[PDB]
RNA sequence: CAAACCGGAUUAGAUACCCGGGUAGUCCACGCCCUAAACGAUGCGCGCUAGGUCUCUGGGUCUCCUGGGGGCCGAAGCUAACGC
RNA sequence: GCGGUAAUACGGAGGGCGCGAGCGUUACCCGGAUUCACUGGGCGUAAAGGGCGUGUAGGCGGCCUGGGGCGUCCCAUGUGAAAG
């Protein structure tokens, strides 16, 4: 069965983006797109949105790549470089306030998933709260 | 003072004018003016390149055996100016500077700092009026170094400081001469001294 | 212009009939302390031969890094083979605090301080490739906003 | 400098041993064959020529490589026509990323014909005269339109990517934009400037190497008339 | 058919390879034994990530499409490399 | 790893380097050792996939809504002696 249906998301985009694709689908939860939206604020994605496949609920994510580049191999900069689950069944990571890690000194987010609900790395500190560290994006 | 020996065949292995005598290495010779090469039947044979390790130490040793200072009392200093806040490397310069027997080197009452340690330990070096007989004492700021009211009219003293009648001392000393008397502004920043160190590197021998 | 410093020269050894033949390796950095550094490998018949070759190698190979007070933008570790580098940023009065290799390329790089470790494999040219791969990763604010907008 | 309902029978080609990089610019599987998607043939080719005007505008040259035999001969009329030069017989090991070294042919080439309007060709043994005249007869077979290159090229028109893909690598190792006529069998990303046609069917290839030499000389200054070739590929 | 064994050869020797014999065993039933280069030297499950080609076995509008299984080649990627 | 008759590696000498009222040695602990890997490792061929299944406990578990608030997070407050 699916294990954890986020890292199957997570990575579902990490695989889509390595070959370029335009868009991926991935199979819908609330929770998921909670993430999505914050994926899309800022900046790693171009948004998303819920189609609708075979009369099953998708989230269909739209990637967002560099420009085409220099020399040999062109393929282009990915804007989502790094994207991996932090906290997993069996061994889930939670953290205070004054733990939530500082990404790439900030270049890269943290989600995380709060009783005031899914927020970011800047948006957790600067609001107070600590949760379930869920993936770092970068 | 300390090492208590040929003090020219270190300038001689620094390959630099160290001036651990001061008067006499204004002539020719300082030993490197004159026979520039390293001590020892082997020192004027084609030098090979410096492991990077050398290079550190070498250096360290320049920086040492100007102050002459005991490497237990040198890396005292470093790990305090370690531990300390600010840019570690200027702050230990900044802690050797700050040393009595070098500030009475500084205020040219001695013409070296071995001289300088001597004047010291014999008691002729007074700190804020009263004497101290510490090469190692640290001098704070605004502290005044005099000379030993009873020991002003001395012959060591006397040409030293007819010759330091019209002579400047460092941006971070104050000094009045007839009066005997220094005084200690401020520790000197990095670019205040003009050590052949590049200091950095002492840094960097310290965690080998 | 620019300053050649030169990581390991190695003397390599192939078998002919009646005896082994030899020949020479050179890694070389070069770099103007402000931002670029090149890493050439140069492999030649004699040495200071090999040398110059690994210096020429070296300025084709060029990698604009990105400086900020001494020290890096963000921190990235990098595999390359079974060698393993991480760098990391650090505040000024640090120094270069690295193996040796990182520290030649590093230092020609015009990084003044920074924190370092070698993991994994430490064969001393695979650690040379990977300090210049981590170097040519790194992003700073600037170039990652362009990145994100649209 | 145009024709859009060019598709003539030059559109689509291959079979299926394409390349799925190919996948956007084909319209359909019609019996065995992709056929080429038209409207993109005729924008790609916009953006395309629009590059190479303003390669002509600017006095740079284009080295045309084209070694496949059904567009061989093509070749060399349309980049004597311009000024550029051409590598026609086959592509050498170097030709770019070699550039000097492989001129010392060159070197030889323009020196050896000297030696061909000397009293020297009468001079010398005959041990020379005959290795030293079969020498010159290599040399002007492969460098035919090489020896016009004095430096390395602003750009370079390849007609079959896939086939002359030790061209396509050079340029881009030295950063040479790759003008290419691809189709179905080739990787498009390696490509800068794509005219997604055939490489394969002299209907095709001409027509490109036409059109695309009548914008080159329209834009350098000099407005001319039909080509040696045109309608002479049969 | 063939360990052991009994002979013939070969050999410097030949407790072997070659040759003529030959018992356990190899076969059956029942009961034990539990090992192996028991090997893809690759634990099981699920999701994702170009294609081409050969083959076994279903289904459909049957130039082909769509499943399950067995091979080969290869995108991305991985690997110390070989390779995958 | 040096020494087999030209030893910068043995014994002496001159010279040199490093510390210095100390300098060496042996012993022991952490370090380098991501060399028990939580941070931070591996198992096709380097050590490592159990011969294969069935399944007990245990670990883990798709989508939507509501209650509870055990885990998780937050605020306040008590305790965290001195020495270090
Ligand atoms: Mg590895
Ligand atoms: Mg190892
Ligand atoms: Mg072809
Ligand atoms: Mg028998
Ligand atoms: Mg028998
Ligand atoms: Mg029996
Ligand atoms: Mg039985
Ligand atoms: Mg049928
Ligand atoms: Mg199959
Ligand atoms: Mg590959
Ligand atoms: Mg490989
Ligand atoms: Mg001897
Ligand atoms: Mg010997
Ligand atoms: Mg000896
Ligand atoms: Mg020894
Ligand atoms: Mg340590
Ligand atoms: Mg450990
Ligand atoms: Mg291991
Ligand atoms: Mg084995
Ligand atoms: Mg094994
Ligand atoms: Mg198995
Ligand atoms: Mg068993
Ligand atoms: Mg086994
Ligand atoms: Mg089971
Ligand atoms: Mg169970
Ligand atoms: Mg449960
Ligand atoms: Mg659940
Ligand atoms: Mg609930
Ligand atoms: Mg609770
Ligand atoms: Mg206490
Ligand atoms: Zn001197």
């Amino acid at each position: 069965m699916l294990t954890d249906p986020i890292a199957d998301m997570l990575t579902r985009i990490r695989n889509a983006t390595r070959v370029y694709k335009e868009s991926t689908d991935v199979p819908a939860s609330r929770f998921k797109e909670e993430i999505l939206r914050i994926l899309a604020r800022e900046g790693f994605i171009k948004g998303y949105e819920r189609v609708d496949v075979d009369g099953k609920p998708y989230l269909r994510v739209y990637l967002k790549y560099g420009p085409r580049r220099q020399g040999p191999d062109p393929r282009p900069e990915q804007v989502i470089h790094h994207i991996r689950r932090i906290s997993k069944p069996g061994r889930r990571v939670y953290v205070g306030v004054k733990e939530i890690p500082r990404v790439r000194r900030g270049l890269g987010i943290a989600i995380l998933s709060t009783s005031k609900g899914v927020l970011t790395d800047r948006e957790a500190r600067k609001l107070g709260v600590g949760g379930e560290l869920i993936c770092e994006v970068w | 003072g300390r090492y208590i020996g040929p003090v020219c065949r270190l300038c001689r292995r620094e390959g630099v004018k160290l001036y651990l005598k001061g008067e006499r290495c204004y002539s020719p010779k300082c030993a490197m003016e004159r026979r520039p090469y390293p001590p020892g039947q082997h020192g004027q044979k084609r030098a090979r390149r410096p492991s990077d390790y050398a290079v550190r130490l070498r250096e360290k040793q320049k920086l040492r055996r100007i102050y002459g200072i005991s490497e237990r009392q040198f890396r005292n200093l470093f790990e305090e100016a370690s531990k300390k806040k600010g840019v570690t490397g200027s702050v230990f310069l900044g802690l050797l500077e700050s040393r009595l027997d070098n500030v009475v080197y500084r205020l040219g009452f001695a013409v070296s700092r071995r001289q300088a340690r001597q004047l010291v330990r014999h008691g002729h070096i007074t700190v804020n009026g009263r004497r101290v007989d510490l090469p190692s004492y640290r001098v704070r700021p605004g502290d005044e170094i005099a000379v030993a009211e009873k020991s002003r009219n001395l012959e060591l003293i006397r040409q030293n400081l007819e010759a330091m009648k019209g002579r400047k001392v460092g941006p971070w000393l104050s000094l009045d001469v007839e009066g005997m008397k220094g005084k200690f502004l401020r520790l000197p920043d990095r670019e205040d001294l003009a050590l052949p160190v590049n200091e950095q590197l002492v840094i960097e021998f310290y965690s080998r | 212009d620019f300053e050649e410093k030169m990581i390991l020269i190695r003397r390599t050894a192939r078998m002919q009939a009646g005896g082994r033949r030899f020949r020479f390796g050179a890694l070389v950095v070069v770099g103007d302390r402000q931002g670029r550094v090149g890493l050439g490998f140069g492999k030649a018949p004699e040495v200071p031969l090999a040398v110059q070759k690994a210096g020429y190698y070296a300025r084709r190979n060029m990698v604009e890094v990105p400086l900020q007070n001494g020290t890096i933008p963000h921190e990235i570790e990098v595999e390359f083979g079974a060698s393993k580098i991480v760098l990391k940023p650090a505040a000024p009065g640090t120094g270069v605090i690295a193996g040796a290799v990182p520290r030649a390329i590093l230092e020609l790089a015009g990084v003044t301080d920074i924190l370092t470790k070698e993991l994994g494999s430490r064969n001393p040219i695979n650690i040379a490739y990977a300090t210049m791969e981590a170097l040519r990763q790194l992003r700073t604010k600037a170039d990652v906003e362009r990145l994100r907008k649209g | 400098v145009k024709e859009l309902l060019e598709a003539g029978v030059h559109f689509g080609h291959e079979r299926k041993r394409w390349n799925p990089k190919f996948a956007r610019y084909i319209y359909a599987e019609r019996n065995g064959i992709h056929i080429i998607d038209l409207q993109k043939t005729m924008e790609e080719l916009e953006r395309t020529f629009r590059f190479i005007e303003d390669l002509a505008m600017r006095g740079g040259t284009i080295l045309f490589v084209g070694t496949k035999k059904q567009a061989q001969d093509i070749v060399r009329m349309e980049a004597e026509r311009a000024g550029m030069p051409y590598v026609n017989q086959r592509w050498l090991g170097g030709m770019l990323t070699n550039f000097k070294t492989i001129s010392q042919r060159v070197h030889r080439l323009e020196e050896l014909e000297a030696l061909f309007a000397s009293p020297e060709i009468e001079e010398r043994p005959k041990k020379e005269q005959v290795r030293l005249k079969h020498e010159l007869e290599r040399l002007q077979k492969y460098l035919s339109g090489f020896r016009l290159l004095k430096r390395l090229p602003d750009a370079i028109f390849v007609v079959d990517p896939t086939k002359e893909a030790i061209a396509v690598r050079e340029a881009r190792k030295l950063f040479i934009p790759v003008i290419a006529l691809a189709d179905t069998d080739s990787d498009p990303d390696l490509v800068d400037y794509i005219i997604p046609g055939n490489d394969d069917a002299i209907r095709s290839i001409q027509l490109i190497l036409s059109r695309a030499v009548d914008l080159i000389i329209q834009a350098r200054g000099g407005v001319v008339e039909p080509s040696p070739s045109y309608a002479l590929v049969q």
